[PDB]
C-alpha cells in the first residue's frame, strides 16, 4: 500500500504574471526591465 | 578566546575617537538607503579608516597592522558592526574595511616579490589585462523542515574569509538532518557573493 505521489495526478502547471502599469504608480518595482 | 581577545577587546575602547569624525559617516549613508527604497516612488558598506588617525594616538595596535595582520582584522568588524544596529536599528552584510592611508615603503612592483613581509600588507600597481568572469558563490544558506514547521541554519566556509585557517566544508546541500523531516531551504532568505579573477 503506497498513496499517490502528488506529482502523479496534475495533468496541468501554473504560470505567473507580474506588473508595470501605472497600479504600481497607484502605490506601493517587481518588474523593472534589467 | 579569552587571552587572544583583550587587546581586541582593549582596541574597542580604543578607536571609537579615531572614528569621532566617521560616526557620522557611516550612518549618514544608510539613512538615505533607508528613505531612497522606503520612497522609490544602494551603496555598499565602505568604512574609510584613514591611517593616520589609527597612528596618530596608537602603537602597539599600529604596529600589529604591517607586521601580523592576520589576527587584527575581525577585531575591527567586530566593534563596526554592533556600532551600526546601536546607531540605527528601529527600521526593519557585516561592513567591511576598505584601509586606505600612507604605508612608508611598501610599494612592491611585483616584478619584485618579498622575502621578509610574507603574509604582510601590500600596496601593488601596474595595468590589469586579464579580466575574467564573475560568477556567484554562497556563503551560508538556511535549511527548513517542512514537518513540524521549523528552519534550521549552516554555514560553509572558503577562502574568502581572508585570514582563518578553517577546515573546509566540501558539501554542496546537507540533507536530512537528525530527524525525520524531508529538508527545504528558502534560497531566497540564503545568501550569496561573488568573485573575479584578474591578472
Amino acid at each position: 500500500t503506497e498513496l499517490f505521489p502528488p506529482n502523479l495526478t496534475r495533468r496541468y502547471f501554473l504560470y505567473f504574471k507580474p506588473l508595470s502599469q501605472n497600479c504600481a504608480r497607484r502605490y506601493r518595482i517587481s518588474s523593472k526591465p534589467l | 578566546p579569552d587571552a587572544v581577545f583583550g587587546d581586541r577587546v582593549r582596541r574597542f575602547q580604543e578607536f571609537l575617537d579615531t572614528f569621532t569624525s566617521y560616526r557620522d559617516s557611516v550612518r549618514s549613508i544608510q539613512v538615505y538607503n533607508s528613505n531612497n527604497a522606503a520612497n522609490y516612488n544602494i551603496l555598499p558598506h565602505r568604512i574609510i579608516i584613514s591611517l593616520d588617525d589609527l597612528r596618530e594616538f596608537d602603537r602597539s595596535f599600529w604596529s600589529g597592522i604591517l607586521v601580523e595582520p592576520a589576527y587584527f582584522i575581525p577585531p575591527a568588524e567586530k566593534a563596526l558592526t554592533d556600532l551600526a544596529d546601536s546607531m540605527d536599528d528601529v527600521p526593519h552584510h557585516p561592513w567591511k574595511l576598505s584601509f586606505k592611508g600612507s604605508f612608508g615603503a611598501h610599494a612592491l612592483s611585483p616584478r619584485t616579490l618579498t622575502a621578509q613581509h610574507l603574509n604582510k600588507l601590500v600596496s601593488v600597481e601596474g595595468i590589469v589585462t586579464k579580466t575574467s568572469l564573475v560568477r556567484p558563490k554562497l556563503i551560508r544558506s538556511v535549511h527548513y523542515a517542512a514537518k513540524t514547521g521549523r528552519f534550521h541554519y549552516r554555514d560553509y566556509t572558503d577562502a574568502t574569509t581572508t585570514l582563518t585557517t578553517r577546515i573546509p566544508t566540501p558539501a554542496i546541500y546537507p540533507t536530512e538532518d537528525t530527524e525525520g523531516n524531508k529538508l527545504t531551504t528558502e534560497y531566497g532568505y540564503s545568501t550569496f557573493i561573488d568573485h573575479q579573477r584578474i591578472t
